[PDB]
C-alpha cells in the first residue's frame, strides 16, 4: 500500500505522461462493467429499426402480438422516451 | 426452360398516389397508422409469396388505401398538411426535427376533424 | 477443415462468412440467397460424389445467377437481332 | 463472365510474368508481387459487392492488412540485402549455388 | 460512353500493370503501381464499394506504396533510368500493349471476345443489382460486423501485426 | 452551374493564400514591435501582389534533374491535391457532399507525402534526398495520431459525413468533451504542416525558385488554412440556420481566421524542436496518450448510453 | 460526375499553372549561362516500416463508429480494446528494445 | 498600429467567406429555392428517382402536392 | 534472440500451421500460411550471415508467389461457387492453380531448386523445421482437395521429384543439402499415393517427419554439417555412427526397419487400383535415394575414416546438447514394422 504509493509518487514525477496513459486505459477497460448506464447502450441498439417488421400470419392464438402498431401489446419504448 | 409468365400491362394498371417523397413523409406517420391492415396484408403476402406476382391484387389495394387517405387529408386539413409538406421540403434531408410547429398544426388539425 | 476442431467444441471460428446464406447483418440477403439455399439442401448430407449427380439442376441454376452467363448470352442474341433490323429498316423501336 | 473480369485476371497474369521474369533490382521483382496483391484485391471486392455477399466485405481488408505486413517483411530483406552487397541486385545472391 | 466507364477503367488498370511489370527503373516501377491503385480504387468505387475504394487510397497508395518509394530512394533507386531505355523494357512494354488494344478492340467490335475464355462485351452494368433501397450503405455493414462476427478474424490479424513488428525488429538487427 | 462553383472554390482559395502572407508578416511584425509590409498599397495590400508577380517573372533556374517527369509531377501533385481537400469542407454546405468525406480527406492528406519524396528525387543530389526521407518521416508519424484522434473524435459523432460533425455539435462545441485530443490534434496539424516549431525543413537546411517554388509555397498555404478550417468544424462546431446559412458562414470563417493566426503567433514564441525531440514527442508522449483516449472514447459512448445514430 | 470535374478541374489547373510558370518571356538572345544504398540510416527504414504497420492496426479500427451500433456490444468492445492493447503492446516492445532511440 | 493589420485579414476573410456563400445560393438556385437533396443512402436515392418521375418535367426539386391527389 | 521471443516466435510457427489444419474457410487457410511464413523468417535469419540473408530471400520469394497464386484460386472458386468452404474446388482452373501453389511451398519438382538452398544457408535447428513442420500445413490441404485435383498434374508432380530428388542427392557432400533432396524424393511418395489413399499420404508424413528429426538431432548432437565432418564421428561418439547407420537403413526404405513401412503400404494401395508400372518405377527409382544413404554410413560407421590430433581433446568432454527426444525417436524410425497394422489410427 505504501511501497506502492511510493511507487506511483516517482512515476507521476518522472514520467506523468505515461501515468496518465496508462490511467486512462484503465478506466477504459473497467468503467464500462462498473457503469449502471452501459446496459442501455444495448437496448436502444436493438430497439433501432433499420428493417421492414415483417407482419406475422395470425393462427388465433398469439394474444401477445399487437394487431395494429397503437394497440398495447409488443415492445413499448416509454422507457428510452424518458431516458 | 419455360416462359416466364407476366401479367398482361393491363393487369397492372392501378392510379398511381403521384405526390413527392416529402408529401409522404409528412403524412408518414398517420397514414401507417390509418392504412395498417391492407398494408400489412401486402406485406404478408410479399414475404411470403417471394413472388411480385401472386401480389398485384393486394398491391392494388395498397394504392386504394393510400388515395382515400390523402383525399381525406385533401378535404379537411389542406392547408395545415400544406404548410406542413412545404416545411419538410426545404430541407435537403428532410428532418421532421426542424418541422415541429407545423407538424403541431397538421396534427391538430387530423385530430379534432379525422 | 483437417482436425474439426470447431465442431469438437461447439465453437464457430470461421464458418459464420463460408457461406452466403447464412446468417448477415441486419438480414441483408445475398443476390443468390434462394438459389444458394436450394442447392446446399438439395445436397446436404449426400457426400459430394452422389452430390455432383443428383443436384445438378440446382448447381446449375445457382452458377446462373451467380455469374449470369447464360443470361447474358440471350441479352447479347436480342441486341445483336435488333442491331440488324435497325441496319435494315424493319424494326423502329417504341418510345 | 463480365467484361471486367478480363482485364483484371489479364492485369494478374501481366504481374505473374513480371514476377517469375526477373531482371537485376530484387525491388522491381516486389513491385509485382504487390501489383499481384492489388489485382487480388479488385477482383474480390468486385464479385463481394456485386453478389452482395454481405459478411465478406470484409474480406479484402483482412488481404490488404495481411499482404502489406508481407510487403514490410519483403522489404526488410532487401535493405538486409543492400547493407551486405550495396545493391539489390538479385545475380548478387548466388552464394548457394555451392 | 460513361455506360463503359469500368471497363475503361480496367483498360488503363492493364496498361499500368504493363508498365511497371515490364519493370523499368524501380522509380517507375512504382508510378506505374500508383497509378494502377488509383485506377483500381476508381473500379471498386463504381461497384458500390466506398469504403474499400477508399482503403486503397488510404492504406495502399497512402501506406505500403509511399514506404516502397521510401525504402526505394534510400537503398535501391536514387536517380532513375531514362525509361524505355532499356531494349527488354520497351520489348515487353510493347508487346503487353499490343496484347491488351486486341482484347479491347475486339471484344468492342463484337461485344464479346474469347481470349483463352470467353467473356461478355454488353457493359458491365448488365450484371448490377436492380432493387436497392435500404437506409445504410451494405458495404459498411459488412466491414462492421469484424468486431461482432470476426472475433476469431481481429485475434489472428491483431496477433499477426504485433508479430510483424516483433519479426522485422529481429530480421533488421543484423 | 456547377463549373461556376468550382470556380468559385478555387480562386478563392489562391486568393486568400495570397494575402495570408500579407497577415502572416504582419502579425509577426507586430509581435516583434515592428510594422512589417507597409509601403506596397495602403498597408500593405499590395505586397502579394508585386510578390507574386515577382515570383512568376523570375528566372525559373533547375539544375539537369534527373528526372523531368517528376520534377514537374511534385508541384502539380502537390498543390491539385492541396485544392482538392477543400471540396468536401461543408461552409456550411459542401461543393461535394461525401458519405465518408472525413474518410476522403485522410486518404487525400496521406497522398501528399508523394510531392516531398518526388521533389527529393527530381534534385539530383543525395543531400536534398536526404533532406526529403527526413521530412517524409516526419509527416507520416505524425498521421498515425492524427487518424487515431480523429476516429476517436467521431465515436461521438457517430459518421465520416462532415457535414454530421456540424449536428453533433448543435448544443455544444466538441473541444470540451475532447480537449486533449483537440490539444494533441492541434499540435500535429502544426508538425504536419512542418510549422514552427516543427520547421525542420527549414531549419536543417538552413543549418526551387519563381513560380515552382511559388506553387509549392501555394500548396503548403492552402494545407495550413484547410487544416485550420478542419480543426474549427471538428471541435468548434459552428450552428447552422438553413434559412440563414450565411451567419454559419461567416461565423464559422472567424473562427478558422483566429486558428490560422494562432499558427503565426506559435511561430513567432517558441524556439524550434530538434529532429529526433519531435520524433520523442510523436512516439513516446502523443501516440501513447492517443491511443489509452482511443480507448476511452470507444468505451465512454456505450458506458454513458451515448451512443451516437448512423444516419 | 461533380466529383470527376472537381479532380479533372483541381489537376489542370495546377498542370497550367506548373507550365507557365516554366514558359514564360525571358528577353535573351545569347547562349545560357547511381542506384546503391544512400548513406542513411536504417532507423529511418524503421521509422517507415513501424509507420506501416501502425497504418495497418488504423485500417482495423477505422470500422468502429459503425461497429458500435451492434446489439453484440460486449463482443465489440471487448475486441476494440482487444486491437487496440496489441497496438499498444506493439509500442511498448519497440521503446523497450530502444526501437525509438535516435543515438548510436 | 495593431489595427493595421485589419486590412489585410478582412481581405483574407471575404476570400475565405466567398466559397462557403457562393455554394450555399448556387444551390438554392438549381434546386428550386430549397436545399440540395442528400442522399448518402440507397433509400434516399430511390425517393429521389421517384419524385423526379412524379415532378412530370424529370426535376427530383419540383414537388406536386395534393393538388396530383 | 531472446529466449522469450524465440518461444514467441515458435509458437506463432505452429500457430499459423493450426489455424491451417483447423480452418474451414479458405480466408483463415490463406492467413495460416501468411503467419507462418512472418514467424519462419527470423529463425532462418538468426545467425546473420549473407548465406542466411540469401536464403531467407530466397524463401520469401517463392512462398510469397506460392500464397498469390493460392488467393488466386480462392477467389476464382468464390466467382464460380460463391463460398469459401475449405474442400473439393469447384473450377479446373482453379485447383491447378492451388495444386501449383502447394506444390512450391512443399519444395516439389519442378518447383524444387529453393529447398537445397534454402536448407543449406540456414542453422541446422532452422532446417529441421523447415523440412518436417513446414510440410504439414500444405499436405493438410491437400489432403481435403483431393477430390478435385488433376490426376495427370499430381502424378506427375510425384515422378518428377522421386527423379529429381534421388538424382540431385547423388551428388552432394553437404549433409544440409542431402536432407533436402531426400525430402524431395520423400514428397513424390507421399503426393502419389493422395488420389488412392489418402491415409497412406498420413502414414507416409508421419514416418518422414519421425526419420527425418532424428537425422537432424543426431547432426545437431555433433555439429556436423559435412560428410567428412560427419566421418570424425566413429572417433568421438561410437554409439551415434550406430544410431546413424540404422536411420539411414531405415530411410533407404530397407526391411525390417519401420521406413520401409509407407513404401510397403504404398505399393499396396497402387495396385489395388491396377497401378502396376508407376509403383514399379517408383520403387526402383527409390534405389538412388538408398545408394546415397549408404555412401554416408560407409563414411560413417562401416569405415573408419581419418582423424585429427586436436580430437583427443574432445574425448575429455561429454556431449552437452539437448538430443531432446532422441533416443524415442530413433527407436520408433528403425523398430516399428512390427506393429504396422496401427495405420488403420490415422483413418
Ligand atoms: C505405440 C506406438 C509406439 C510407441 C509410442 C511411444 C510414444 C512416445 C511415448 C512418450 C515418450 C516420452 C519419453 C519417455 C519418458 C522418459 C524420460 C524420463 O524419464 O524423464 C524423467 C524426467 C526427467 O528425467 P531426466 O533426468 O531429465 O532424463 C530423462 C530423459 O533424458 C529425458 O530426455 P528427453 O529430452 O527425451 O525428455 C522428453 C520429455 C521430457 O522429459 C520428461 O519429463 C518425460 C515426460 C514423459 C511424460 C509421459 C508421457 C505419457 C503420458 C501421456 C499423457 O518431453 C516431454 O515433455 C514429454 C513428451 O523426470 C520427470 O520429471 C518425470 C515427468 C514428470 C511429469
Ligand atoms: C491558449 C491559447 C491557445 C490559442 C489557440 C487558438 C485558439 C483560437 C480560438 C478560435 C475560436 C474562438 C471563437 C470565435 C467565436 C466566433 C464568433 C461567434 O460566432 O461565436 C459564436 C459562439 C456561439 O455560437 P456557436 O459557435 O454557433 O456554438 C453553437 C454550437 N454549435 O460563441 C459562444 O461561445
Ligand atoms: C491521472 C494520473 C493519476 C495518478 C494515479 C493513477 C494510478 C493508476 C495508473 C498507474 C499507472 C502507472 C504505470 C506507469 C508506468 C511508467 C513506466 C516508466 O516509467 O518507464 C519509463 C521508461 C521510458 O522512459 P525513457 O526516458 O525512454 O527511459 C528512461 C530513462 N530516463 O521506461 C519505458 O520503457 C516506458 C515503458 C515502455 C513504454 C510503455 C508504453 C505504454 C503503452 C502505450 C499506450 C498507453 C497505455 C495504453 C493505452
Ligand atoms: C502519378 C500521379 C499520381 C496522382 C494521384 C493523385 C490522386 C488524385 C485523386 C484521385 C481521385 C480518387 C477518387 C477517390 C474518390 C472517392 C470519394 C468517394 O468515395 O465518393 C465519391 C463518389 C461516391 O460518393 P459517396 O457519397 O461516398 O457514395 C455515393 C453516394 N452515397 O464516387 C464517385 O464519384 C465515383 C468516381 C469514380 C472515378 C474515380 C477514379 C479515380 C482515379 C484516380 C487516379
Ligand atoms: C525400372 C524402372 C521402370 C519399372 C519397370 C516398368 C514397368 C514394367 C511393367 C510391366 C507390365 C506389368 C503390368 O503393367 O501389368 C499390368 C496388368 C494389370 O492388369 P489387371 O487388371 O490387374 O489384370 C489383368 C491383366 N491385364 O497385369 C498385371 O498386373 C500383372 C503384372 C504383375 C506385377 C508385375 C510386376 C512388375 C513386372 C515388371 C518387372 C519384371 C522384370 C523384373 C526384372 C528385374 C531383374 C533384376
Ligand atoms: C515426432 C517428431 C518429434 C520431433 C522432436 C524434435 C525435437 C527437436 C530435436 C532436439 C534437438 C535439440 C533441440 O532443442 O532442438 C533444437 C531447436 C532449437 O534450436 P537450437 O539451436 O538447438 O537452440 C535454440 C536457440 N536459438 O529446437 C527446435 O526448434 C525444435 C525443432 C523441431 C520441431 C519440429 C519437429 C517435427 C514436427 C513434429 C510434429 C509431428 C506432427
Ligand atoms: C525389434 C523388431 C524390429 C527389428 C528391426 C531391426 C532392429 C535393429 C535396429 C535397432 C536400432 C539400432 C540400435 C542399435 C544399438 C547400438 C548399440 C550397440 O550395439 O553398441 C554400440 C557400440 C558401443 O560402443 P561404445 O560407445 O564405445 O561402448 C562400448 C565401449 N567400447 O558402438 C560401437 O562400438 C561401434 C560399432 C562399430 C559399428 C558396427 C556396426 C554394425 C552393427 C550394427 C548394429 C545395429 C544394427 C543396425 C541395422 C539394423 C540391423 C537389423
Ligand atoms: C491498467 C491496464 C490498462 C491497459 C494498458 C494497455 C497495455 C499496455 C502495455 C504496456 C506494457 C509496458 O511495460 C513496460 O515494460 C518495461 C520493461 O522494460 C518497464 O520499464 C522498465 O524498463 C525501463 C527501461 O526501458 C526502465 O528504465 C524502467 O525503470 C523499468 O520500469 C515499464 O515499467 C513497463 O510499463
Ligand atoms: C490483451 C487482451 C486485452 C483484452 C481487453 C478486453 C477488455 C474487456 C473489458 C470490457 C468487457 C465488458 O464490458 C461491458 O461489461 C458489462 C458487464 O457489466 C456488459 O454488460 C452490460 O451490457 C449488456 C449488454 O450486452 C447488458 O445486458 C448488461 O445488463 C450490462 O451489465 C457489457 O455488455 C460490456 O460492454
Ligand atoms: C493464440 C491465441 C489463441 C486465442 C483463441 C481464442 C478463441 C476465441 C474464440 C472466439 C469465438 C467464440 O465463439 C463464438 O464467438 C462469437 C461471439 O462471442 C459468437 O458470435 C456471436 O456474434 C455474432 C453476432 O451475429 C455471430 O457470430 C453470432 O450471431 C453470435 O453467436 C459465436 O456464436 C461463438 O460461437
Ligand atoms: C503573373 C503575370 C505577370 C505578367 C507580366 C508579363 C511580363 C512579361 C515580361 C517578362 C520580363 C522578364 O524580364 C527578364 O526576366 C528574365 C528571368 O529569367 C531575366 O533573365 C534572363 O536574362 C538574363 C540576361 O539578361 C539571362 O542571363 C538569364 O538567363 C535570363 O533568364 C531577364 O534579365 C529579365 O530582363
Ligand atoms: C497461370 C496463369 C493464371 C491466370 C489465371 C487467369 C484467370 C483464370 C480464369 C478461370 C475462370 C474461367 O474458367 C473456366 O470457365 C469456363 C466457363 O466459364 C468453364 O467451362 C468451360 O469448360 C467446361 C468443360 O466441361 C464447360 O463448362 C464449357 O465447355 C466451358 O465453358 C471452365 O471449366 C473453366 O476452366
Ligand atoms: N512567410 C511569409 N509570410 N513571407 C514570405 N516569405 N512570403 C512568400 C511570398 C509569396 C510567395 C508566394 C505567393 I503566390 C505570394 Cl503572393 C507571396
Ligand atoms: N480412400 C481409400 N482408397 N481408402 C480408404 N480409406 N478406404 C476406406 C476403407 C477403410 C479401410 C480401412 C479402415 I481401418 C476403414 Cl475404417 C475404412
Amino acid at each position: 500500500a505504501e511501497r506502492v504509493a511510493a511507487f506511483l509518487k516517482n512515476v507521476w514525477a518522472k514520467e506523468p505522461v505515461l501515468v496518465a496513459s496508462f490511467a486512462i486505459a484503465g478506466l477504459a477497460v473497467i468503467l464500462p462493467t462498473l457503469s449502471p448506464y452501459t446496459k442501455y447502450s444495448l437496448m436502444i441498439n436493438r430497439a433501432t429499426p433499420y428493417n421492414y417488421p415483417v407482419p406475422l400470419r395470425d393462427d388465433g392464438n398469439m394474444p401477445d402480438v399487437p394487431s395494429h402498431p397503437q394497440d398495447p401489446q409488443g415492445p413499448s419504448l416509454e422507457w428510452l422516451k424518458r431516458l | 426452360p419455360g416462359i416466364v409468365e407476366l401479367p398482361s400491362l393491363e393487369d397492372l394498371k392501378v392510379q398511381e398516389v403521384k405526390v413527392s417523397s416529402s408529401v409522404l413523409k409528412a403524412a408518414a406517420h398517420h397514414y401507417g397508422a390509418q392504412c395498417d391492415k391492407p398494408n400489412k396484408e401486402f406485406m404478408l403476402c410479399r414475404w411470403e409469396e417471394k413472388d411480385p406476382r401472386r401480389c398485384l391484387e393486394e398491391g392494388k389495394l395498397v394504392n386504394q388505401c393510400a388515395l382515400e387517405f390523402f383525399r381525406q387529408i385533401k378535404r379537411h386539413c389542406a392547408e395545415p398538411f400544406t404548410e406542413y409538406w412545404t416545411c419538410i421540403d426545404y430541407s435537403g434531408l428532410q428532418l421532421f426535427r426542424r418541422c415541429r410547429k407545423q407538424q403541431a398544426q397538421f396534427d391538430e388539425c387530423v385530430l379534432d376533424k379525422l | 477443415p483437417f482436425f474439426d476442431v470447431q465442431k469438437r467444441l461447439g465453437v464457430d471460428l470461421d464458418r459464420w462468412m463460408t457461406i452466403q446464406s447464412a446468417e448477415q447483418p441486419h438480414k441483408i440477403p445475398s443476390r443468390c440467397h434462394a438459389f444458394e439455399k436450394e442447392w446446399i439442401e438439395c445436397a446436404h448430407g449426400i457426400g459430394s460424389i452422389r452430390a455432383e449427380k443428383e443436384c445438378k439442376i440446382e448447381f446449375e441454376d445457382f452458377r446462373e445467377c451467380l455469374l449470369r452467363q447464360k443470361t447474358m448470352k440471350r441479352l447479347h442474341a436480342i441486341r445483336r437481332q435488333r442491331e440488324k433490323l435497325i441496319k435494315e429498316g424493319k424494326y423502329t423501336p417504341p418510345p | 463472365m463480365s467484361m471486367v473480369y478480363m482485364n483484371i485476371m489479364m492485369a494478374f497474369t501481366v504481374s505473374l510474368v513480371g514476377l517469375l521474369m526477373y531482371r537485376s533490382h530484387l525491388m522491381s521483382s516486389l513491385l509485382c508481387l504487390e501489383g499481384m496483391m492489388l489485382s487480388l484485391f479488385v477482383m474480390a471486392a468486385l464479385t463481394i459487392l456485386n453478389s452482395h455477399f454481405t459478411l465478406a466485405s470484409m474480406m479484402p481488408i483482412i488481404l490488404l492488412v495481411f499482404a502489406a505486413c508481407e510487403a514490410a517483411l519483403g522489404l526488410s530483406l532487401l535493405v538486409m540485402v543492400s547493407n551486405t552487397y550495396g545493391t539489390d541486385y538479385v545475380q548478387n545472391l548466388n552464394l548457394l549455388q555451392c | 460512353m460513361m455506360l463503359y466507364i469500368v471497363f475503361i477503367l480496367s483498360v488503363i488498370f492493364v496498361m499500368g500493370f504493363v508498365g511497371f511489370s515490364s519493370k523499368p527503373s524501380p522509380i517507375y516501377g512504382g508510378l506505374g503501381l500508383i497509378v494502377s491503385g488509383g485506377v483500381g480504387c476508381g473500379i471498386v468505387l463504381n461497384f458500390g464499394g466506398s469504403f474499400l475504394g477508399l482503403m486503397v487510397f488510404l492504406i495502399y497508395l497512402g501506406g505500403m506504396m509511399v514506404v516502397f518509394g521510401y525504402t526505394t530512394a534510400m537503398a535501391t533507386e536514387q536517380y532513375p533510368e531514362i525509361w524505355l531505355s532499356n531494349k527488354a523494357v520497351l520489348g515487353a512494354f510493347v508487346t503487353g500493349l499490343l496484347m491488351e488494344f486486341f482484347m479491347v478492340y475486339y471484344v468492342l467490335k463484337d461485344k464479346e471476345v474469347e481470349v483463352v475464355f470467353e467473356f461478355n462485351g454488353l457493359g458491365d452494368w448488365v450484371i448490377y443489382d436492380t432493387g436497392d433501397s435500404g437506409f445504410f450503405s451494405e458495404e459498411a455493414m459488412g466491414i462492421a460486423a469484424l468486431y461482432s462476427y470476426g472475433t476469431w478474424l481481429v485475434i489472428v490479424t491483431g496477433w499477426s501485426l504485433l508479430i510483424g513488428v516483433v519479426v522485422i525488429m529481429e530480421i533488421t538487427r543484423g | 452551374m456547377f463549373m461556376i462553383n468550382i470556380l468559385m472554390l478555387i480562386i478563392p482559395i489562391l486568393l486568400a493564400v495570397a494575402f495570408l502572407t500579407l497577415v502572416e508578416r504582419k502579425v509577426l511584425g507586430y509581435m516583434q514591435l515592428r510594422k512589417g509590409p507597409n509601403v506596397v498599397g495602403p498597408y500593405g495590400l499590395l505586397q502579394p501582389i508585386a510578390d507574386a508577380i515577382k515570383l512568376f517573372i523570375k528566372e525559373p533556374l533547375r539544375p539537369a534533374t534527373s528526372s523531368a517527369s517528376m520534377f514537374i509531377l511534385a508541384p502539380i501533385m502537390a498543390l491539385g491535391l492541396a485544392l482538392t481537400m477543400w471540396i468536401p469542407l461543408p461552409m456550411p454546405y459542401p461543393l461535394i457532399n461525401m458519405n465518408l468525406g472525413v474518410l476522403f480527406m485522410l486518404a487525400m492528406s496521406s497522398l501528399a507525402v508523394y510531392s516531398i519524396l518526388w521533389s527529393g528525387w527530381a534534385s539530383n543530389s543525395k543531400y536534398a534526398l536526404i533532406g526529403a526521407l527526413r521530412a517524409v518521416a516526419q509527416t507520416i508519424s505524425y498521421e498515425v495520431t492524427l487518424a487515431i484522434i480523429l476516429l476517436s473524435v467521431l465515436l461521438m459523432s457517430g459518421s465520416f459525413t462532415l457535414s454530421t460533425l456540424i449536428t453533433t455539435q448543435e448544443q455544444m462545441w466538441l473541444i470540451l468533451p475532447a480537449w486533449p485530443l483537440a490539444m494533441m490534434w492541434f499540435i500535429s496539424t502544426l508538425a504536419e504542416t512542418n510549422r514552427a516549431p516543427f520547421d525542420l525543413t527549414e531549419g536543417e537546411s538552413e543549418l526551387y525558385a519563381a513560380g515552382p517554388f511559388a506553387l509549392f509555397f501555394m500548396a503548403e498555404y492552402a494545407n495550413i488554412i484547410m487544416m485550420n478550417i478542419f480543426t474549427a468544424i471538428l471541435f468548434l462546431g459552428t450552428s447552422h440556420n438553413p434559412h440563414m446559412p450565411e451567419l454559419y458562414t461567416i461565423n464559422f470563417t472567424i473562427k478558422s481566421l483566429l486558428l490560422t493566426m494562432s499558427f503565426l503567433w506559435i511561430r513567432a514564441s517558441y524556439p524550434r524542436f530538434r529532429y529526433d525531440q519531435l520524433m520523442h514527442l510523436l512516439w513516446k508522449n502523443f501516440l501513447p496518450l492517443t491511443l489509452a483516449l482511443c480507448m476511452w472514447h470507444v468505451s465512454l459512448p456505450i458506458l454513458t448510453s451515448g451512443i451516437p445514430p448512423q444516419t | 460526375m461533380n466529383l470527376m470535374l472537381a479532380l479533372l478541374t483541381n489537376f489542370t489547373l495546377a498542370t497550367l499553372l506548373v507550365i507557365i510558370a516554366f514558359w514564360l518571356p525571358q528577353l535573351n538572345v545569347y547562349s545560357e549561362k547511381g542506384s546503391a544504398r544512400l548513406p542513411f540510416s536504417m532507423k529511418f527504414f524503421l521509422v517507415a516500416i513501424t509507420f506501416l504497420l501502425f497504418d495497418l492496426e488504423i485500417a482495423l479500427l477505422l470500422p468502429l463508429p459503425w461497429a458500435s451500433q451492434t446489439a453484440n456490444l460486449n463482443t465489440m468492445l471487448t475486441m476494440a480494446l482487444f486491437l487496440i492493447i496489441l497496438l499498444a503492446v506493439s509500442l511498448a516492445y519497440e521503446w523497450t528494445q530502444k526501437g525509438l532511440e535516435w543515438t548510436e | 498600429m495593431w489595427f493595421e493589420v485589419l486590412p489585410g485579414i478582412a481581405v483574407m476573410g471575404v476570400c475565405l467567406f466567398i466559397p462557403g456563400m457562393a455554394t450555399a445560393r448556387i444551390h438554392r438556385f438549381s434546386n428550386g429555392g430549397k436545399e440540395k437533396r442528400v442522399a448518402h443512402y440507397p433509400y434516399q436515392w430511390y425517393l429521389m428517382e421517384r419524385d423526379r418521375r412524379v415532378s412530370g418535367v424529370n426535376r427530383s426539386y419540383v414537388s406536386k402536392g395534393l393538388e396530383n391527389i | 534472440m531472446n529466449p522469450i521471443i524465440f518461444i514467441i516466435i515458435l509458437l506463432t510457427i505452429m500457430l499459423g500451421t493450426i489455424i491451417v489444419m483447423i480452418s474451414s474457410h479458405w480466408l483463415l487457410v490463406w492467413i495460416g500460411f501468411e503467419m507462418n511464413m512472418l514467424a519462419i523468417i527470423p529463425i532462418m535469419m538468426k545467425n546473420h550471415n549473407p548465406r542466411a540473408t540469401e536464403a531467407s530471400t530466397k524463401y520469401f520469394l517463392t512462398q510469397s508467389t506460392a500464397s498469390m497464386l493460392l488467393m488466386m484460386a480462392v477467389i476464382i472458386n468464390l466467382m464460380f461457387s460463391g463460398q469459401w468452404t475449405v474442400m473439393k474446388l469447384f473450377n479446373p482452373m482453379a485447383s491447378m492453380l492451388m495444386t501449383m501453389a502447394l506444390a512450391m511451398k512443399l519444395g516439389m519438382a519442378p518447383f524444387h531448386f529453393w529447398v537445397p538452398e534454402v536448407t543449406q544457408g540456414i542453422p541446422l535447428s532452422s532446417g529441421l523445421i523447415l523440412l518436417t513442420w513446414q510440410k504439414l500445413a500444405p499436405m493438410s490441404v491437400l489432403y481435403q482437395i483431393f477430390p478435385s485435383i488433376n490426376l495427370n498434374l499430381i502424378l506427375t508432380l510425384s515422378v518428377l521429384s522421386i527423379l529429381i530428388g534421388g538424382w540431385g542427392g547423388l551428388n552432394q557432400t553437404q549433409l544440409r543439402k542431402i536432407m533436402a533432396y531426400s525430402s524431395i524424393a520423400h514428397m513424390g511418395w507421399m503426393t502419389a499415393v493422395l488420389p488412392y489413399n489418402p491415409t497412406m499420404t498420413l502414414l507416409n508424413l508421419i514416418i518422414y517427419i519421425i526419420m527425418t528429426s532424428t537425422m537432424f538431432t543426431m547432426f545437431m548432437a555433433n555439429s556436423t554439417t559435412t560428410t567428412l565432418s560427419l566421418s570424425h564421428t566413429w572417433n568421438k561418439t561410437p554409439i551415434m555412427t550406430v544410431l546413424i547407420l540404422a536411420t539411414l537403413l531405415s530411410m533407404g526404405g530397407l526391411p525390417p526397419l519401420s521406413g520401409f513401412m509407407p513404401k510397403w503400404m504404398i505399393i499396396q494401395e497402387m495396385t489395388k487400383n491396377n497401378s502396376i508400372i508407376l509403383p514399379t518405377f517408383m520403387a526402383i527409382t527409390a534405389l538412388l535415394n538408398l545408394y546415397f544413404y549408404m555412401r554416408l554410413t560407409y563414411s560413417t560407421t562401416l569405415t573408419m575414416f581419418p582423424s585429427t590430433n586436436n580430437m583427443k581433446m574432445k574425448w575429455q568432454f561429454p556431449l552437452m546438447k539437448k538430443m531432446t527426444f532422441l533416443p524415442t525417436m530413433v527407436v520408433l524410425s528403425t523398430m516399428m514394422l512390427p506393429l504396422t497394422p496401427m495405420l488403420s489410427v490415422l483413418e
